[PDB]
């Protein structure tokens, strides 16, 4: 119930279209699996053994740090990653 | 209305960087302040400590790309810092 | 990948090829004055 | 300056200055490249 | 060779059944996948100068639903097609009630030809292909990714919904081998489905143009 | 040869050209440093609108 709550609990595309739903689904798609496949029952009840204070406190830290993990607006991603492409060639070299 | 609120309520950093610049901007001028404050000279901390009450008196409009306007008070927006 | 992805989308989403040059640059519609502060100034200000 | 142009809205979309929609999502994804970490998955490789 | 040519005119009718299944179009199974040696056996391995030759394994071809318009192919002898021949072809989609065709041509086809199937385009709708893009498939390949072309609903709540117009949103051209194999005319959306290597799925939208 | 006597420099608001109203070039008539155009790009990556604002407009030639 509670990776059900998180998978919930995570959003990155709002509203309730169907559309809007499976865009969202597909886009932390990967993630979801990835973090259902931590927390599988088997690994928590035999390998991590952590406690319920331990665990929901672990849930708020994954919201929180996903929440911080989204990308903000307006940030000048073009020109971004023009110049992050840009310098790994400055590095690289026809040499090589 | 208070259903249409398609952007996050995660304020940016861009956002609270113009804030606070404009805050501290109109406390260096001398404008009338409603934070407590316990000693400060530099209208940097006050602004800060006014960004960290989330009290500030001024609302954001931005422009979703429709054309269309939304506003957002930093009363209900939440900080991510 | 996030940033190399974005690249290739941008180079593909004219539906058409785009080779970074004025032969390209110029063809679209993206501004007068960004074709301006491209390497060609005064011919593309000048159609425009 | 090919693309001095792309940014993200706040619809969390890419758009040109021309604000056609290039990606729905940043990097399809949405999430930042400061934040992005490497990670090994261990689902995919072992038997059933 | 005869092989050759009964092997490619095995995989070009293959190519075709493949092709009408996935423009929608009622194909039954065994000619979606039958044995190249099961098709040998029907028209008789023997291309050159032998009973089996072109025009003889045409299809008529009907849609999954709404049976009236239905599709039919043309297979010309001649490597160049004759403005002639197609001006036939003109009065055999006349006498019948359907107006869509294709056409195969050997070797390239005539300016002339092509700029009067643009003229009587509208009126009944008539594409050309050539033998090794047909003889070929796109879909089945690891780098094209999935393609479903959506219709106006979709469309309209789709710009509704994302508050954005045909122009903003990203385009691909009519001319592009991807439409011409699933026949699409100008300004029409279809979705593509993609495996994405970050995000599991993308759903990424263009539009014919 | 290389002195950092030679070769420190600053200016604060000195002379204007005559055709454009910017700073001179080379610390013997205390020029002004070219904040170039890959410098711009640069600070447009970074986000700093205002300071590229204030850089670019009323620091050079309001």
């Amino acid at each position: 119930e509670g990776v059900k709550e998180l998978s919930k609990k995570l959003v990155i595309v709002n509203g309730d279209d169907p559309l809007s739903r499976q865009a969202q689904e597909n886009a932390t798609l990967l993630f979801n699996i990835h973090l259902r496949s931590t927390l599988c029952s088997r690994r928590m009840a035999e390998e991590f053994r952590l406690s319920g204070e331990a665990f929901d406190w672990l849930l708020g830290e994954i919201e929180s740090k996903f929440n911080q993990a989204i990308a903000h607006p307006g940030e000048m991603v073009g020109a971004l990653a023009a110049q992050s492409l840009g310098e790994p060639a400055t590095q690289m070299t026809l040499n090589t | 209305a208070n259903q249409k609120r398609i952007t996050t309520p995660y304020m940016t950093k861009y956002e609270r960087a113009r804030v606070l610049g404009t805050r501290a901007l109109q406390i260096a001028m001398c404008a009338p302040v409603m934070v407590e404050l316990e000693g400060e000279t530099d209208p940097l901390l006050i602004a800060m400590k006014e960004l960290k009450a989330r009290k500030i008196p001024i609302i954001i409009r931005r422009y979703l790309p429709d054309g269309s306007y939304e506003d957002w008070g930093v009363d209900e927006l939440i900080i991510s810092d | 990948y996030r940033h190399l992805a974005l690249l290739c989308d941008t180079m593909t989403c004219r539906g058409h090829l785009m080779a970074i040059t004025r032969h390209g640059v110029n063809r679209q519609d993206t501004g007068p004055l960004m074709k301006c502060s491209f390497e060609e100034t005064v011919d593309v200000l000048m159609e425009a | 300056k090919s693309m001095e142009s792309v940014m993200v809205k706040y619809d969390a979309t890419v758009r040109n200055s021309i604000n056609q929609v290039v990606q729905l999502r940043y990097g399809e994804d949405g999430l930042a490249g400061e934040s992005v970490e490497f990670q090994n998955l261990a689902t995919l490789k072992p038997s059933n | 060779d005869d092989e050759e040519e009964t092997y490619r005119l095995w995989k070009i009718r293959k190519t075709i059944m493949q092709l009408c299944h996935d423009r929608g179009y009622l194909v039954t199974q065994d000619e979606l996948d039958q044995t190249l040696e099961e098709f040998k056996a029907q028209f008789g391995d023997k291309p050159s100068e032998g009973r089996p030759r072109r025009t003889d394994l045409t299809v008529l071809v009907a849609h999954n639903d709404d049976p009236t318009d239905q599709m039919f192919v043309f297979f010309p002898e001649e490597p160049k097609v004759g403005i002639k021949t197609i001006k036939v072809y003109c009065q055999r989609m006349q006498e019948e009630n359907i107006t869509r065709a294709l056409i195969v041509v050997q070797q390239g086809m005539t300016p002339s030809a092509k700029q009067s199937l643009v003229d009587m385009a509208p009126k009944y709708i008539l594409e050309q292909f050539l033998q090794q893009e047909l003889l070929i498939n796109i879909t089945e390949h690891e780098l094209v990714p999935e393609h479903v072309v959506m219709t106006k609903e979709e469309v309209t709540e789709l710009l509704a919904r994302y508050k954005l117009r045909e122009n903003q949103l990203p385009r691909i051209q009519a001319g592009d081998p991807v439409a011409r194999y699933f026949g699409i005319k100008r300004g029409q959306v279809v979705k593509i489905i993609r495996p994405s290597e970050t995000a599991g799925r993308y759903i990424t939208y263009r539009l014919v143009q | 040869k290389h002195m950092v006597d030679d070769k420190i420099h600053s200016r604060a608001r000195g002379p204007i050209q005559i055709l454009n109203r910017q700073p001179m070039e080379g610390r013997s008539r205390d020029g002004g440093l070219r904040f170039g155009e890959m410098e711009r790009d640069c600070q447009i990556a970074h986000g700093a609108a205002q300071f590229l604002r204030e850089r670019l407009f009323e620091a050079s030639d309001p």
